[PDB]
């Protein structure tokens, strides 16, 4: 039942009925409060339902799950720049790094963050990482 | 150990003015990811600095001293607990004073010459000093007469050429300025930006 009321969620979020899928997760998460799965899935609806402040929360209980989603820290970085918290979103961006050097995105966006947050040569030596990856 | 700089891959040449802006800029670099961090001596009172940061030998850091130029100033950098002893130019005298008390040391070197007599005290692993003299041209150019040698190079790496010194068959690379300049927040991210770019090539 704790996997059942998961894949009700992605099913409602097939459908485009996001608050509907949340309350799926969230009894999900009654029913294992440890289904981090479920905890990841929940910020990215969130997120889309624009609780962005709700959402953040629940992507940090994700990464205290299972702690080197760099999907996750990608996540609670997108999250966390569109929220304000542009120091603490480069911050998450930057353990996202330190678990995928590979990530061609969390570069690009962490050179974002950083361009609005003042350090152009800190930017510009992240811009130039993730061109560095992806033809 | 020596492995350990293949593990590692970057040193942190550390150097300050100040006893507590040097305890400052070693901790940014250790949450940044680099364990290899090489206090220099031009620091005042680095051998304080280094049994100073005593508690990153149990968080998994390997802290020495770096440029080092007389022997009684590699006594109180072995007496303070530095892990590896760094110089910019090869002292036999310290070269003997490390085997003795059984403390890896890393001289200095620029010619051929000086690569053969800090050969012939043993070493097989130099500093490459100064990097942006020598280039990586000539780390590929002892690859040849002496196979045994590995480098790591100081001065003259940055992040547009850190995977040119690699793929021509250097150990590790230690960066100064362009990864200690900067906020004990901005060094932190110097070090994941870095330590990323060198995973890559």
């Amino acid at each position: 039942s704790a996997l059942a009321y998961v894949m009700l969620g992605l099913l409602l979020s097939l459908l485009n009925r996001l608050s509907l899928a949340a309350e799926a997760y969230k009894k999900a998460i009654e029913l294992d409060p440890n289904d981090a799965l479920a905890w990841l899935l929940l910020g990215s609806v969130l997120e889309k339902l624009k609780r962005l402040d709700e959402a953040a929360e629940a992507y940090k209980k994700a990464i205290e799950l299972k702690p080197n989603d760099a999907s996750a820290w990608k996540e609670l970085g997108k999250v966390l720049e569109k929220l304000g918290r542009l120091d603490e979103a480069a911050k998450a961006y930057a353990e996202a790094i330190k678990l995928d050097p590979s990530d061609a995105e969390a570069a690009k966006e962490l050179g974002k963050v950083l361009e609005k947050l003042g350090q152009l040569e800190l930017a510009e030596r992240a811009y130039q990482l993730a061109i560095e990856l992806d033809p | 150990m020596e492995e350990l700089f293949k593990k590692h891959k970057i040193v942190a040449v550390l150097r300050a003015n100040s006893v507590e802006e040097a305890k400052e800029k070693a901790l940014a670099v250790f949450r940044g990811g680099v364990h290899l961090i090489e206090i220099t001596f031009t620091v005042p009172d680095a051998d304080t600095v280094i049994k100073e940061l005593s508690f990153l030998k149990e968080k998994g850091a390997i802290i020495g001293a770096g440029t080092v130029t007389s022997l009684e100033q590699c006594q109180k950098a072995v007496e303070s607990g530095a892990e590896f002893i760094v110089s910019p130019h090869l002292d036999p005298e310290i070269s003997k004073f490390c085997k003795i008390n059984g403390v890896f040391y890393m001289p200095g070197v620029m010619t051929p010459t000086e690569l053969v007599k800090a050969m012939k005290l043993g070493h097989t692993i130099l500093k490459l000093f100064p990097g942006e003299v020598v280039g990586p041209q000539f780390v590929k150019a002892m690859k040849g007469p002496f196979p045994n040698v590995k480098f790591v190079p100081t001065g003259g790496v940055n992040d547009q050429n850190v995977c040119e010194w690699f793929k021509a068959g250097v150990l590790a690379v230690g960066v100064g300025s362009a990864l200690v300049k900067g906020t004990p927040e901005q060094v932190e991210m110097l070090a994941v930006l870095f330590v990323a770019k060198i995973a890559g090539c």
